[PDB]
RNA sequence: CCUGGGCAGGGCGAAGCCAGAGGAAACUCUGGUGGAGGUCCGUAGCGGUCCUGACGUGCAAAUCGGUCGUCCGACCUGGG
RNA sequence: CGGAUCCGUAACUUCGGGAUAAGGAUUGGCUCUAAGGGCUGGCAGCCGACUUAGAACUGGUGCGGACCAGGGGAAUCCGA
RNA sequence: UACCUGGUUGAUCCUGCCAGUAGCAUAUGCUUGUCUCAAAGAUUAAGCCAUGCAUGUCUAAGUACGCACGGCCGGUACAGUGAAACUGCGAAUGGCUCAUUAAAUCAGUUAUGGUUCCUUUGGUCGACUUGGAUAACUGUGGUAAUUCUAGAGCUAAUACAUGCCGACGGGCGCUGACCCCCUUCGCGGGGGGGAUGCGUGCAUUUAUCAGAUCAAAACCAACCCGGGCUUUGGUGACUCUAGAUAACCUCGGGCCGAUCGCACGCCCCCCGUGGCGGCGACGACCCAUUCGAACGUCUGCCCUAUCAACUUUCGAUGGUAGUCGCCGUGCCUACCAUGGUGACCACGGGUGACGGGGAAUCAGGGUUCGAUUCCGGAGAGGGAGCCUGAGAAACGGCUACCACAUC
RNA sequence: UCUCGCCCGAAGCGUUUACUUUGAAAAAAUUAGAGUGUUCAAAGCAGGCCCGAGCCGCCUGGAUACCGCAGCUAGGAAUAAUGGAAUAGGACCGCGGUUCUAUUUUGUUGGUUUUCGGAACUGAGGCCAUGAUUAAGAGGGACGGCCGGGGGCAUUCGUAUUG
């Protein structure tokens, strides 16, 4: 058409907003933010939807800008802010951290976590230049340029971010023996120690991962989380490892309750 | 309603393309303007996008730059000489990219004194000009220095270059496009570049 | 030599090599760029004498996207070639193959000579160079036949 | 019938000949070259369609001005 | 309309024609540019003809400037 | 539901079609008690529209002397609600239709290193307040009337402009007065310091220079120490990013606050007539992300030969340079070469052809629709041009032509 | 190959497809299909529990399958065509001569030369079991004893009909 789009409906809504057919014709369309609309949850999402805070969205519209809601330190006016993977959810008044990861099914798993490890967070660089008088700077996939970062940081790694401060730390490469987690395709939310990377000149390698209990998958460098370090995640994450056993294992738990 | 669209054009083989739209907006054409060698006039050109382009009408002044020694001065255009693309436009005296432009050589005099003093083009006459030619007398090191650059490095702008500067005119290649950047931005011929553009200009003052 | 208005890519010609009075190599100052790609940069584009805007070697084509070949046709058309780019097609109802080609036009750099009609082609996807050409011949292969035996005259 | 004389320039472009291209062959196509013809416009020449023009006791007991047909020939013409 | 240059040419047909079919554009002056040649020495140098094409400037849209000079088309009858 | 039946003959068998059979979706006849859903001017006419609506918006935070209301309220401008107008954003989304469109849109897959990008999110953001103008307002008018407007007075800011302080002056490039040591009669030669003056930072536009995979000596001329020492990053790749060199930085002129609100305390001190100023709305030069666009790369489309060669003076194919465009492009221009496609169906026609995800049909393979709620495209009677704006050739924007059509 | 840190990793890398089996691959709705008593069902993604209101409370779903053809990656070598060596201009191994380039080291800088790593060319010999699957109740060609009213040209004979 002309211009941008700016609605957005129910039925082209995706699949992973958990969004009805009954309820309205159009969909909660995320504002422009650090993250793209495939990979992304809006707030009136997770506020109306998902937790049951309120029923409807205009009562949502009505605290987030009663200044209760804020985003990795501060308050967010919008009640339709994107948000995406690996932020921190805080409203100051109780315990209430919730950490977006994946389900193993693909959906924003909910992870209410403790003051201590919500003060901090996690990032993935997506790319590093130099810049004005030769300083080097680096683009966080959270829409993070910060400069002076270190020189050791290669360009698919993750790194610890303070939210109070804005100050990178404890840094780690993108190497054989590192737990990470899938983040995009059509299996996301998949942990998993990466094995081995395949290199090809065609802009674009693939990575053969491996978990516990002996299962391997494979995947593209664009959908891929470090999370670990030695089989040891920085971050606690909800219903075991988050691995994806069978549909009928998942039966077997139903039946056992 | 200038359109530089390709969808009113004919396939690979040559069959006539049904057509359809309406010469949009995002394909916009502006006529041509042609840069005289007249006073500095440049008007402005919205761009999508917010940008501001600057259009430049006529042009006086102008920017070249030396090449071997690297050095660049202000520069007054004079003539238009040789296109090479459409020689229509050397009688139209229209600046484009690629195009010739006699430099004068008074602001690069100034320079060359400076640096690489006994100079030339002072119609072997040796009485004239007294100029500061020979009043700061040279007194420290750096006459040794200057004598470095003048006898050791030699300092040659051999046979061609020597003419010209004895004519007063250099030749000069544009760099850049007037009627975007609205600057005659431009460098010097040099060598083997300087020894074509005088061959093909000579045949055409000759034959 | 040159039969055009200008020909000077990027590289400045005069060093102020007049310091005693010497011709000279003049071939020295060339522009030698690596494509990558795992594909090695034939020593005519070493060596050479020509100038090319649309070289991949020379001039600042890219070569990115997606790698094809195929087979030349002609050599009529100035310093660009035509392939031809023979395949099959699976269709479901019938339940086998047809012969479908494509006729595409293609750079061909003055570097790549014994460019025989008949030899199989490696061609690139670049930036569009004109109305038609928009891939780049990126690695001779076949011979084309044999090139050992030569006839009368 | 014999014997002599004469007919400005252009247009159309036949046979033959050369070169190139397509095809498996039969053969086909393209650019020149050539100068053919009771061939076209048209002058001199020969006749006289129309104005039923001018005269019409005229220049003339059949002529003149335009408009004409043909002009390499079944062409016009002198002398015997 | 009429000369010349450049496009385009129908019905029919004995395939030769019709055809200068019909229908459009330009035509002046003054400047240049390119191309088409000859003769000497073991590629270089000297000497001249009228043609074509392109471009610029300009004159009151004016240009075959006088003169030279095909109105065209659709049909019928007769005589090739 | 992997399904048949009757009909040529005096009778039989076979090919063969016709007719009965069952859904599907359009209309229609008759009938109709409840309830959950539910399509609905597509087929003909993308034909024409009376009437009524569908796009407006104000926070403690841009501009309040509105003539409207009231705070107590004394006076040292200003508090509250505040109609209306200046300003900014949006009206380039949605909704509606499928008339054109046959590798064209689309659909699967790849990239802009060949571009722009509102708005959000990050880095960057190093003179005690300057000048005209103007709306609302008040009077004053015109014609039969429109969202008609000029003329007289005045007023405001994030309207439009002009424009300053800090801040020590660091370092570098080139000239450059002066100054130290050795040798030489001097001249001269070699090494080491250095007051003035002109240019500086990010972007724009040039040109140049240096920039990464590897380890042993033998001779001649100069010098540091107790025989012996010096280095930006990434891609598969750069004319990538980043340094340095000399200059332009374009009057239609890039930036470096001549803003606003809150709760309010503290300090050096000679009065505060000065600082300690914490949070929050505006973009502002640029760089990324996000939303989206764009031309691109491979593959895929109904019927037709009573459509066989098509395109090329108004590019058909390619090259060399240039113009325009945001960028690569015969998109345009000048010259040069004669190319490019096709019987594997080129080119030309028709489609009652928008392309798909899908729908109907029950062995399998298929056949027929898909205008329609989701994605993309096209259009606002036909079709051309354009202002604003980041985004339109917009039509609930404008200008002109044709066909309608109102006072 | 151990140059890269007796084996592994990495790299030389495919002559290029057709065909196959994994893996990513995309967008939902729709289709098949898990669970759920919407009163069954068409549906929809919901709901299920403890508690005499006093746990200012828990648990779970909103999957999977298909997504032709086209493209990318990793194995397979059976069928289907293609590459090799015939005028040898064939592949390896180590030596002759010509020529070029970059950086390690002579404590650092400037000049000359060698070794070294590599590219290009030439001359000589050895090393290869030194190089050609045999000839389809496929086909083309040659031979030589025939064959037939096969075809063309010229010539001769035959009776009958008519005059
Ligand atoms: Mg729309
Ligand atoms: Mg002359
Ligand atoms: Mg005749
Ligand atoms: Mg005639
Ligand atoms: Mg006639
Ligand atoms: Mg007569
Ligand atoms: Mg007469
Ligand atoms: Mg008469
Ligand atoms: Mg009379
Ligand atoms: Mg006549
Ligand atoms: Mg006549
Ligand atoms: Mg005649
Ligand atoms: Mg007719
Ligand atoms: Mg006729
Ligand atoms: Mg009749
Ligand atoms: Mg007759
Ligand atoms: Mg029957
Ligand atoms: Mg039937
Ligand atoms: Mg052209
Ligand atoms: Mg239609
Ligand atoms: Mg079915
Ligand atoms: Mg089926
Ligand atoms: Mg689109
Ligand atoms: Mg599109
Ligand atoms: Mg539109
Ligand atoms: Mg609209
Ligand atoms: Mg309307
Ligand atoms: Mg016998």
């Amino acid at each position: 058409a002309r211009g941008p789009k700016k609605h957005l409906k129910r039925v082209a809504a995706p699949k992973h907003w958990m969004l009805d057919k009954l309820t309205g014709v159009f969909a909660p369309r995320p504002s422009t933010g650090p993250h793209k609309l495939r990979e992304c949850l809006p707030l009136i999402v997770f506020l109306r939807n998902r937790l049951k805070y309120a029923l409807t969205g205009d009562e949502v519209k009505k605290i987030c800008m009663q200044r209760f809601i804020k985003i990795d330190g501060k308050v967010r006016v919008d009640v339709t802010y994107p948000a995406g993977f690996m932020d921190v959810i805080s409203i100051e008044k109780t315990g209430e951290h919730f950490r977006l990861v994946y389900d193993t099914k693909g959906r924003f798993a909910v992870h209410r976590i403790t003051v201590e490890e919500a003060k901090y967070k996690l990032c993935k660089v997506r790319k590093i230049t130099v810049g004005v008088k030769g300083i080097p700077h680096l683009v966080t996939h959270d829409a993070r340029t910060i400069r002076y970062p270190d020189p050791v940081i290669k360009v698919n790694d993750t790194v610890q971010i303070d939210l109070g401060t804005g100050k990178i730390i404890n840094f780690i490469k993108f190497d054989t023996g590192n737990l990470c987690m899938v983040i995009g395709g059509a299996n996301l939310g998949r942990v998993g120690v990466i094995t081995n990377r395949e290199r090809h000149p065609g802009s674009f390698d693939v990575v053969h991962v491996k978990d516990a209990n002996g299962n391997s998958f494979a995947t593209r460098l664009s959908n891929i989380f470090v999370i670990g370090n030695g089989n040891k995640p920085w971050i606690s994450l909800p219903r075991g490892k988050g691995i994806r056993l069978t549909v009928a294992e998942e039966r077997d738990k139903r039946l056992a309750t | 309603g200038i359109s530089r669209d390709n969808w009113h054009k004919r396939r690979k083989t040559g069959g006539k393309r049904k057509p359809y739209h309406k010469k949009r907006k995002y394909e916009l054409g502006r006529p041509a303007a042609n840069t005289k060698i007249g006073p500095r006039r440049i008007h402005t050109v919205r761009v999508r996008g917010g940008n501001k382009k600057y259009r430049a009408l006529r042009l006086d002044v102008g920017n070249f730059s030396w090449g071997s020694e690297c050095c660049t001065r202000k520069t007054r255009i004079i003539d238009v000489v040789y296109n090479a693309s459409n020689n229509e436009l050397v009688r139209t005296k229209t600046l484009v990219k690629n195009c010739i432009v006699l430099i004068d050589s008074t602001p690069y005099r100034q320079w060359y004194e400076s640096h690489y003093a006994l100079p030339l083009g002072r119609k072997k006459g040796a009485k004239l000009t007294p100029e500061e030619e020979e009043i700061l007398n040279k007194k420290r090191s750096k006459k040794i220095q200057k004598k470095y650059d003048e006898r050791k490095k030699n300092a040659k702008i051999s046979s061609l270059l020597e003419e010209q500067f004895q004519q007063g005119k250099l030749l000069a290649c544009i760099a850049s496009r007037p009627g975007q950047c609205g600057r005659a931005d431009g460098y010097v011929l040099e060598g083997k570049e300087l020894e074509f553009y005088l061959r093909k200009i000579k045949a055409r003052k000759g034959k | 030599t040159e039969r055009a208005y200008q020909k000077q890519p990027t590289i400045f010609q005069n060093k102020k090599r007049v310091l005693l009075g010497e011709t000279g190599k003049e071939k020295l100052p060339r522009y030698y760029k690596n494509i990558g790609l795992g594909f090695k940069t034939p020593k005519e584009a070493i060596e050479g004498t020509y100038i090319d805007k649309k070289c991949p070697f020379t001039g600042n084509v890219s070569i990115r996207g997606r790698i094809l070949s195929g087979v030349v046709t002609k050599m009529k058309m100035q310093r660009t070639i035509v392939i031809r780019r023979d395949y099959l097609h699976y269709i479901r109802k019938y339940n086998r193959f047809e012969k479908r080609h494509k006729n595409m036009s293609v750079h061909l750099s003055p570097c790549f000579r014994d460019v025989q009609i008949g030899d199989i082609v490696t061609v690139g996807e670049c930036r569009p160079l004109s109305k038609t050409v928009r891939f780049n011949v990126l690695k001779v292969t076949k011979a084309a036949g044999t090139k050992k035996q030569f006839q009368k005259f």
